[PDB]
């Protein structure tokens, strides 16, 4: 609050150059959950600690991923419905890249279809722009690809994400293993490895139980495709993590 | 019949508040609403 009048509004600029909406914006992601996206050397893993308020809540079927065009995932932390707003952008103009040009629309040429679309809301005045922070990544001609998406409309290339409370926290045990495995780490421990980061990231709400939740691309063990889990994969992977941290 | 001194003094202190002013800027909006925001 260093300007009460340069707040109230958008499209403004402050003294300092300012335009403080975004910057309250990205107070609305810390009051999320975490996802996080890794990258390997094939393609990707995607996660998220999926909370849960109430015993009545049905197991695995209020899903949180969505699922672009077959080769490109997106996970969200923070305000859902303008993330899912966002994806239902992006799962149609993708689309529209496949329709004149018909190959499967790349992973970058995704994102400037987004980070420019973002951008649009934080420069008019009768809108108010996007509370969220999604990660997402996939698959295409030229390797793998993940990047991160933020509400100033910025994106960058990462080979770690994470988002949400636990923002300080897997930041950490995503600069270990970069240090561990510069090598590429395989489609099949990561995963679990990813389990591992969660369990440790809901320590600032060890209140409350939870769900956990997966959804993994990569070319290996699944020919180049988006997909979620199921079965011993994920239930091990749970068995691996709490293990570990007990 | 009396010898004592008095000396009335002004040990006690006083104050006279008349601080009268002028201008009061404190807050127009003239962007009630942004008069079309646009």
């Amino acid at each position: 609050s260093i300007g009460t009048g340069y707040d109230l509004s958008n499209s403004v600029f402050s003294p300092d150059g300012r335009n403080f909406q975004v910057e309250y914006a990205v107070k609305a992601v810390e009051n999320g959950t975490t996802s996080i996206g890794i990258k390997c050397n094939d393609g990707v893993v995607f996660a998220v600690e999926k909370l849960i308020t109430s015993k009545l809540l049905v197991p695995q079927k209020n899903v949180k991923i969505q699922v672009v065009d077959r080769h490109i995932g997106c996970v969200y932390s923070g305000l859902i419905p303008d993330g899912r707003h966002l994806v239902n952008r992006g799962r149609e103009e993708a689309a529209s890249f496949k329709k004149l040009y018909k190959t499967p629309i790349p992973i970058p040429a995704f994102a400037d279809r987004l980070g420019q679309y973002v951008q649009a809301h934080t420069l008019y005045n009768s809108v108010r722009p996007f509370g969220v922070s999604t990660i997402f990544g996939g698959v295409d001609k030229n390797g793998a690809h993940l990047y991160m998406l933020e509400p100033s409309g910025s994106y960058w290339g990462y080979k770690g994400a994470a988002t949400g409370k636990g923002r300080q926290s897997a930041k950490a045990e995503l600069e270990k293993l970069v240090d561990h495995h510069p090598e590429g780490l395989s489609a099949r421990e990561a995963v679990k490895q990813a389990a591992k980061i969660i369990y440790l990231a809901h320590e600032d709400n060890k209140e409350k139980d939870f769900e956990l939740e997966i959804s993994w691309c990569s070319l290996s063990e699944t020919n180049g495709l988006h997909k979620f889990v199921k079965g011993d994969l994920l239930q091990e992977a749970i068995d691996f993590a709490q293990k570990e941290i007990n | 019949g009396g010898k004592h001194t008095f000396n009335n003094e002004n040990v006690s202190a006083r104050l006279g508040g008349a601080s009268i002013a002028v201008q009061a800027p404190a807050q127009p909006p003239p962007y009630s609403h942004h008069h079309h925001h646009h």
